[PDB]
RNA sequence: AAUUGUUGAAAGGGAAGGGCAUUUGAUCA
RNA sequence: AAUACUGCCAGCUGGGACUGAGGACUGCGACGUAAGUCAAGGAUGCUGGCAAUGGUUAUAUGCCGCCCGUCUUGAAACA
RNA sequence: AAUAUGUAAGAAGUCCUUGUUACUUAAUUGAACGUGGACAUUUGAAUGAAGAGCUUUUAGUGGGCCAUUUUUGGUAAGCAG
RNA sequence: CCCUGAAAAUGGAUGGCGCUCAAGCGUGUUACCUAUACUCUACCGUCAGGGUUGAUAUGAUGCCCUGACGAGUAGGCAGGC
């Protein structure tokens, strides 16, 4: 008793009936696979000018 | 026929009119109905849009959350305004004068602002004083705090709270979620 | 109620276009051109019957 | 349909290496402008390196008969694809004007090759001016002198669908 | 059986053009790479590490990190019903700088231009792009152009 | 509370001087109709007369119907008429031709039926067959303070202002042409004219381009 | 109710039964 | 000059069929110098006949109409 | 080649000045994040959009077939793929 | 175009009757008939956009205005006997 084995036939019906939809972009993205060295810079440089402008503007 | 780009006949998926049966309830839903549509301030259009939500979309707001809120530059002389329960936070010392209307006011909040020196009011006295929502300030607690919400989609490298009944070892710690037993999540 | 159909109810169109009323009267659809006239050139003539 | 004459000029889209680009002219049989503006082009980019898209038509007008009035002999070559082939053909008509005679000669070919009006296509027609150069005798025969031919046989029509005395096909 | 490898059916993919074979030129190792970036993929086939994948051949994608020799690169790949991003590190020798971009910095910069010369009168900038609109009207001379008749040839039957 | 004659009377004012504006506007408009007319016939004579052709500039301005079902569609050509808003048969609208108009056609001509309009039948379409588009809405356009309350920040108040914007194509024309609904046009009255309407028009029949030829069949329809 | 006998009414050229509209017969505000 | 063909008329008019929805006024227009009128955000006036029309059922006529439920890509099947 | 296919066609942008870093550079030399300041008609190609985005739950589904075109096995098949 | 090539078993199929300057064959032009298709109108239901506590007067889940749509197995939801 044999069978049918693979199809494509109505799958991108399928998978358009619900619009194929692009990822949502942020402004800030994701800081992960970056350089650790430049990350641990930019946490530095980032508490250093936070408190800059604390210190600046109140 | 149309070869239809949308759904045909499909609802707008907001909560018209509320689903409970609370008599008072719907009366306060008539009274700001009528005023967000004889009026045009977006507030009454706001507090009528909550004023549909659920036990789940309404959580409560804290006294210590109304005081933070407040401590805000120019919010000092606002009335607070929150659509569902006020409770009462033990954690807080200091609760500063002021006036917050709700549906529902927890007794340990309410002996806290009328010793402090404030004033519970209701949405309808609330209406009264500010037909169109003016000097006021809506406070909306937190909805995904939750403890339902945590275990919303679960999945491979989410750690999103697995839906279990007991806690401690050897219950949904084994292989699956250490690198000594083979993968880990 | 009702959608009544320019090009056939007078006070419909005049409503529209007020200009109906002075087009009417100076009876613009039947404007005679004109008088001119002018020659084609040779090579055009010759153009036409070139076989 | 009723066929009629276009005649239409056109040339390639001028460019700044080749200004005033030359212009060709065709006349073709056709129903209406756009057949004849298709049929042009069709035409066109089967001699020239030419394109719709990489040219335009400066002119398109109908060209009537002189003499629409005057019965005249036509020649006219063609070549048409069949089931098995091309072939060119050489056709004598007898016509008052050229459409006509182009019209007869379509229905000619249609009726007695099995050929269509995507596959006749028209080389040329002329009109022969002298009754010696005809080479066809279905032609020829109809320039006899003295040409008198009765009508034997006349069919009347009826307007009912009942006659009650036996009709009598004289003439 | 089947066989779905990584360079499975890529023998003219990650193939050397034809008499370009050889070292790569130095050129390449002399661009500079910032994160934003946008920057196509092309495999060569001389250098076999940090090769990218069948899929992501001939791909544009934003350039988010830098390393030694090797930039990281988010490609928008079509999995189902739903565009997933995937973070791929790949050598400098496979990626190269997309001209679209820098046309589009160009159009920026004469945009500006024009916003600044004729907004200093005012008038009509009219600073957006327009597509190929119809021809206007035109007139031909027949001057030594006379047209020519053109009829269909016969046909022939040439070997 | 007597003042109601007094705002009565405001509003004739101020309806008869929005007439006053509309009359002269629709005076200009066709004195420059004829004006441009006349103007091409005595182009093309003058080119004639003096041994040359007169290139006719293509017309900017066409008019696509569509004379197919809404099944046995292909995904892509399905979409370019959505967004062509053609998603009932005998459904027309109005297009700028541009480049990209012009292949977007080419993709979904064997569906349509598309040519250049005339100033009447556009006028005939938008008396008969026009609508608005106001709150989602299919409102009939039975006067012209619809007209100025939809369009008045482009310079459109009036009909026959909405049927010039249509007829020149404008600064404006984007917006004058979305603002319509599609107009939803029954069968030919006289009949197609051909047998087979999935033929082309060289072919011998409805589909395709028929330049001009497409006023007989739009008033025929409409 | 299935089934059966009489009375009263209708139809019946190798089926009956139904729908679209009407004539005729019986009955009905 | 006329005529054939095409396109336009915010040119006129003859004949026939379907429809009468809405229910004191509200608006946009026209005629009328002005009263007032109108084919202008959905039909009224007059007159005639009866106090048969029409509802249910049976037969007849023109057309259409395969046996209910399940399995199946496929049912009415000689499943 | 055609068809099919990725990216860009802007305010999450551009430009001027200069604050931070434990990154880097011979070096205030580059990189990131910034503060202040300038550019809203025509916000940067056309068209469209009973609005778009996001979360929870779950019924049934996991035997298909046929039609145009490309095409494998087979001589062919209302054959299989 | 037609003819020989061209022979299968109950009695039968351009549906048949039948048709011969066809009612057969190719092409050209008009008129004519119709789908639950298209345009308008009347009614029902659904959805969307709104008005209506200035009342004696009640059902603001009530009333009214405008626009669009209405197929369907398994299955889901809602309103009702």
């Amino acid at each position: 008793a044999k069978s049918k084995n693979h199809t494509a036939h109505n799958q991108t019906r399928k998978a358009h009936r619900n619009g194929i939809k692009k990822p949502k972009t942020y402004k800030y993205p994701s800081l992960k696979g970056v350089d650790p060295k430049f990350r641990r810079n930019h946490k530095h440089a980032l508490h250093g000018t936070a408190k800059a402008l604390a210190a600046a503007k109140k | 026929g149309i070869d239809h780009t949308s759904k045909q006949h499909k609802r707008s998926g907001h909560r018209t009119a509320p689903k409970s049966d609370n008599v008072y309830l719907k009366l306060l839903v008539k009274l700001y109905t009528f005023l967000a549509r004889r009026t045009d301030a977006p507030f009454n259009k706001v507090v009528l849009k909550a004023l549909f939500l659920s036990k789940i979309n309404r959580p409560p707001v804290s006294v210590s959350r109304i005081a933070r809120a407040l401590k805000q530059e120019g919010a000092a002389n606002k009335t607070v305004v929150v659509v569902g329960t006020v409770t009462d936070d033990a954690r807080i010392f200091e609760f500063p004068k002021t006036t917050v209307a709700a549906l529902r006011f927890t007794a340990g909040a309410r002996a806290k602002i009328v010793k402090a020196g404030g004033e519970c009011i209701t949405l309808d006295q609330l209406a009264v004083r500010a037909p169109k929502g003016q000097n006021t300030l809506i406070l909306r607690g937190p909805r995904n705090s939750r403890e339902a919400v945590r275990h919303f989609g679960m999945g491979p490298h989410k750690g999103k709270a697995p839906r279990i009944l007991s806690t401690g070892r050897k219950f949904e710690r084994a292989r699956g979620r250490r690198r000594s037993k083979g993968f880990k999540v | 109620v009702l959608k009544k159909n320019p090009l056939k109810n007078k006070q419909v169109l005049l409503r529209l276009n007020p200009y109906a009323k002075v087009f009417a009267a100076e009876k613009l659809g039947s404007k005679k051109a004109e008088k001119t006239g002018t020659k084609p050139a040779a090579v055009f003539t010759e153009t036409l019957k070139h076989d | 349909a009723h066929f009629k004459e276009y005649q239409v000029i056109g040339r390639r889209l001028p460019t700044e290496s080749v200004p005033e680009p030359k212009l060709f002219r065709m006349r073709i049989f056709a129903s209406n402008e756009v057949i004849a503006k298709s049929r042009y082009w069709y035409f066109l980019q089967k001699l020239h390196k030419v394109k719709k898209a990489s040219g335009e038509i400066v002119s398109i007008n109908q060209i009537n008969e002189a003499h629409p009035t005057k019965v005249k002999n036509f020649g006219v070559w063609v070549r048409y694809d069949s089931r098995s082939g091309t072939h060119n053909m050489y056709k004598e008509i007898r016509d008052v004007s050229r459409v006509a005679a182009v019209e007869t000669l379509y229905q000619d070919m249609a009726a007695r090759h099995r050929a269509r009006f995507r596959s006749i296509h028209i080389l040329k027609v002329a009109e022969i001016e002298k009754t010696a150069d005809v080479k066809r005798q279905y032609v020829k025969q109809f320039l006899t002198k003295d040409l008198k031919f009765p009508l034997p046989h006349r069919v009347q029509k009826s307007t009912k669908t009942f006659s009650y005395k036996r009709p009598s096909t004289f003439y | 059986g089947k066989s779905h490898g990584y360079r499975s059916r890529t023998r003219y993919m990650f193939q050397r053009d034809f008499r370009k074979h050889g070292a790569v030129h130095l050129s390449t190792y002399l661009k500079v790479y910032k994160v934003g970036d946008i920057v196509d993929i092309k495999a060569n086939g001389s250098i076999q590490k940090g090769m990218p994948h069948k899929f992501y051949q001939g791909k544009t994608g934003v350039v988010y990190n830098v390393t030694k020799s090797s930039v990281g690169v988010i490609i928008n790949k079509m999995v189902g019903n739903r565009y997933l991003e995937k973070r791929l590190n790949l050598r400098v020798e496979h990626i190269k700088h997309s001209k679209c971009r820098q046309e589009f910095l160009e159009r920026v910069k004469a945009n500006a231009a024009k916003r600044a010369e004729a907004k200093a009168q005012g008038v009509a900038v009219q600073l957006k792009r327009q597509p190929a609109q119809p021809r206007e009207s035109r007139i031909v001379s027949t001057e030594g152009n006379v047209p020519q008749t053109l009829a269909p040839v016969p046909y022939e039957t040439f070997i | 509370a007597e003042q109601v004659a007094a705002e009565r009377a405001a509003r004739k004012a101020a309806n008869k001087e929005k007439r006053a504006i509309i009359l002269e506007r629709n005076a200009a408009y066709q004195k420059e109709y004829e004006t441009a007319e006349r103007n091409i016939i005595q182009a093309k004579r003058d080119a004639k007369a003096a041994g040359s052709y007169y290139v006719e500039a293509q017309h900017k301005l066409v008019f696509v119907v569509r004379i197919k079902g809404i099944n046995k569609i292909p995904p892509k050509p399905r979409k370019v008429l959505q967004l062509l808003r053609l998603t009932r048969i005998n459904s027309g609208t109005f297009v700028k031709v541009t480049k990209a108009t012009l292949e977007l056609l080419k993709l979904i001509e064997p569906y349509v039926a598309y040519g250049y309009p005339s100033y009447s039948t556009i006028r005939q379409l938008v008396y008969k067959r026009g609508f608005g588009k106001i709150n989602k809405q299919r409102v009939p356009l039975s006067d012209n303070a619809i007209i100025e309350a939809n369009l008045g920040k482009y310079g459109i108040l009036s009909i026959d202002d909405l049927i010039h914007e249509i007829i020149t194509v404008g600064p404006h024309f984007k917006q004058a042409n979305n603002f319509l609904w599609p107009f939803k046009l029954s069968n030919p009255s006289g009949g197609w004219g051909v047998p087979r309407k999935f033929k082309h028009f060289i072919q011998g029949g409805s589909f395709g381009n028929r330049e001009e030829f497409i006023n007989k069949l739009v008033k025929s329809m409409n």
